[PDB]
């Protein structure tokens, strides 16, 4: 998922 | 009176962050915000962006140096990579000189991949003489301002002890065969202490209004070889280096009271924060920006109370994120109409209203390094001074 | 040899104390096997008032120190008083033992001493003795934590990728009762949060992983300096007391076997304890309401929790009793004598395993004086 | 109980 970054 | 002009580095229509939370936030407040700017390394997307988001105001600019010195922009966002945070935001730091406009300089969290780029950044923001704000989101959520409101008024009495149990992302035994490579090599400001476990530690100093005195870390990279994952969340028989931390081991102590805090964090329910009060004992937790859950208990003749907060459909990924815009709206257009009130503050420090500054960011990462300096030198460091200037 | 275990005591008091509640009914249940020949108190009295309200139809109530440790009437004496004077007593009591030819062994509670000093003398001697030593850790005989055990030994919960404990100990918090030993708490007596309720958990905690520490870190808290006394209705007697014991232990670590992650609170109040194990197959949860009570297993479009609970099985008495039984079949059945129990299942605590906690303990303290991660990799081996 | 039960020892 992008909220991993 | 008007809305404010927002210059984005890292909207992108396709893929990112911000365009989950940022955008969506700027579309609510139409009214408040703005976007006159794009800058992207490649001039085509800026403008695929502008013409999938229909962005009518919106001028995509080919280089940094043009962006940053356009006068259409009362707002720099920066929401990229955190590995490239620095190489951007000093150079356009210098260009911005030519913008007698530019008011707010918002920066994503991390701030940078290390404590001496935060320092050089906060330096230049502050030579910039610009208000600035970071992404330390976790400030805005509901759960957390009912925790300190509760706390700051007494609600559970004198804090005792705290521990925090936590979940940190794909730092496990696996590893999406999709997600990037610069995820899980150290230095490039994306990993479970940095991101996780500073996102926690934050609200938690923020909660209970105080800094940590004196701390110790264990860092653990027990997990040096990853399996890969394909999406139906089988194993592709395939390994990977992985040079980022796996868990986290850390106590402390708050300077107000000298609270003893515990605190364990996994590379793998996601997050579980105890306070433990005289009076009442409260307790926030998560599943799958969550926090989600906020509880209170209570204790011939014995009465026990369970309180339990709990907002039934709230998306606090967007959640937050809407807040912070709404709070930095509020600040601009000072919609409690306090006359009285300077055009900036240097940091948000343990105050309710405001948002949080790179001062703010800057202390964090004060403390995060020393986290890692506690590691390797094995020993329990004196870090009450972190938060002192600039 | 088919004769019972004759046993002396120091510390048995029909009246009051730990052993009455927990020794005895004990050696009562296992008279087969176990005889109480020989009481020792410094008030002769109280020794006598003893065998005649038990009615120890085989008891001699000796006058001195002396006496006592030289009959040859008893084949294992028991050390059951309080902490700060194992040392004064077990110390000339084991010179004087050498007048009994018959003594085998020599079971002292927890803690074995008031310092680690103390309790290197006290093994030198026992061992200079060449008796079979005994220690109560009585944990390492719940049922909960051999099952808990077991579980683990056999990979049933796969590798431990991380562990937390949460304690509660004693009262160590904002009240103290009325009636309570001034000793207790003030620092040095050999009874506190520390060496006590964490003493014993962390030990079930290397006794169930088989794994000891590597590396420790440590911080110890008296936040609580004056305590507010109460009644026995539970009520504050508008009274303060000064306490130098600690109130809060924070402590991290690592297993030596798989550099198992291991993160502890500790905390003076008044639910008990859990010990969560997480391995890479399943969980493991111990809870109680500091001796273990119950124990959880986690596993998995679906998910299983499955609870072990014994139902009436007092562990306080029954934690000991069962040292006593595995005393018993040792003396029995069954190296001459051993070293250490070490990780083993059968057998019992000694007196070394009782040295190695004791050096785990004096760490813990010295980590948070320094102020540093300590090496604690070779205390199993040699000296601190 | 709240009183200094002998498991307090
Ligand atoms: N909880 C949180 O507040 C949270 C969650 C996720 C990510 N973040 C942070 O937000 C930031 C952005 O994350 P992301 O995954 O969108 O990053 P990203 O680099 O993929 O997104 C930035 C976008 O801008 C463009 N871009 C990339 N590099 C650039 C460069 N060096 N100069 C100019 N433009 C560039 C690309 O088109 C890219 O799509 C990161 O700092 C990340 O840590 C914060
Ligand atoms: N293993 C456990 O979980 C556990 C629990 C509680 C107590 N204990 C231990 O058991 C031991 C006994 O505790 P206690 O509180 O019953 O002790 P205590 O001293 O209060 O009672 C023991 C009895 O021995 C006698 N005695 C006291 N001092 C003596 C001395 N100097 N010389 C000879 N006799 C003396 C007294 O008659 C007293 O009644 C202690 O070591 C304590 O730490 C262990």
């Amino acid at each position: 998922t992008t909220m991993d970054d | 009176a008007a809305p404010i002009r927002v210059g984005f580095v890292g909207l992108n229509a396709a893929k990112g962050w911000a365009i989950k939370t940022h955008y969506p936030a700027i579309l609510q407040l139409s009214s408040q915000f703005q976007i006159t700017a794009l800058y992207s390394p490649k001039i085509e997307t800026s403008i695929a962006t502008i013409q999938r988001l229909k962005l009518s105001n919106a001028t995509a600019f080919p280089t940094l140096e043009s962006f940053a010195s356009s006068s259409t922009i009362d707002m720099i966002v920066i929401a990229i990579q955190v590995a490239s945070h620095y190489e951007v935001v000093m150079p356009l730091l210098e260009f911005s000189k030519n913008n007698p406009n530019l008011k707010y300089l918002f920066v994503e969290w991390a701030l940078a991949c290390s404590l001496d780029q935060a320092e050089s950044i906060y330096k230049a923001a502050a030579e910039r003489g610009v208000q600035t704000i970071i992404s330390l989101q976790g400030r805005k959520s509901p759960y957390i301002l009912r925790a300190k409101e509760l706390i700051s008024q007494g609600y559970i009495g004198d804090i005792n002890s705290i521990e925090i149990a936590g979940n940190g992302g794909w730092y496990g035994y696996e590893r999406p065969v999709k997600s990037p490579k610069y995820i899980y090599e150290i230095g490039n400001g994306v990993d479970l202490v940095t991101t996780t476990f500073g996102h926690t530690i934050d609200i938690l100093q923020y909660m209970t209004s105080s800094y940590f005195s004196r701390i110790n870390a264990m860092v653990f990279n027990n997990i040096p070889e990853q399996e890969l994952i394909d999406e139906r969340g089988n194993r592709l028989g395939q390994r990977v280096p992985k040079t980022v931390p796996d868990h986290l081991l850390f106590q402390g102590t708050l300077l107000n009271g000298n609270v003893p805090v515990s605190c364990s964090f996994k590379g793998g329910k996601n997050l579980v924060i105890d306070i433990h009060g005289t009076k009442r004992d409260l307790k926030l937790e998560g599943d799958a920006a969550e926090i989600s859950n906020l509880v209170l208990y209570y204790s011939d003749a014995g009465k026990e109370i369970m309180e339990v907060y709990h907002l039934r459909n709230y998306n606090a990924i967007v959640g937050n994120i809407h807040r912070l815009y709404q709070s930095i709206s509020d600040f601009h257009f000072n919609t409690k109409k306090i006359p009285e009130l300077p055009s900036q503050f240097v940091m948000q420090g343990f105050d309710f209203e405001g948002f949080p500054t790179l001062m703010d960011a800057l202390i964090l990462h004060r403390l995060i390094e020393s986290v890692y300096k506690s590691n390797m030198m094995g020993s329990t460091l004196n870090v009450s001074n972190i938060s002192h200037y600039s």
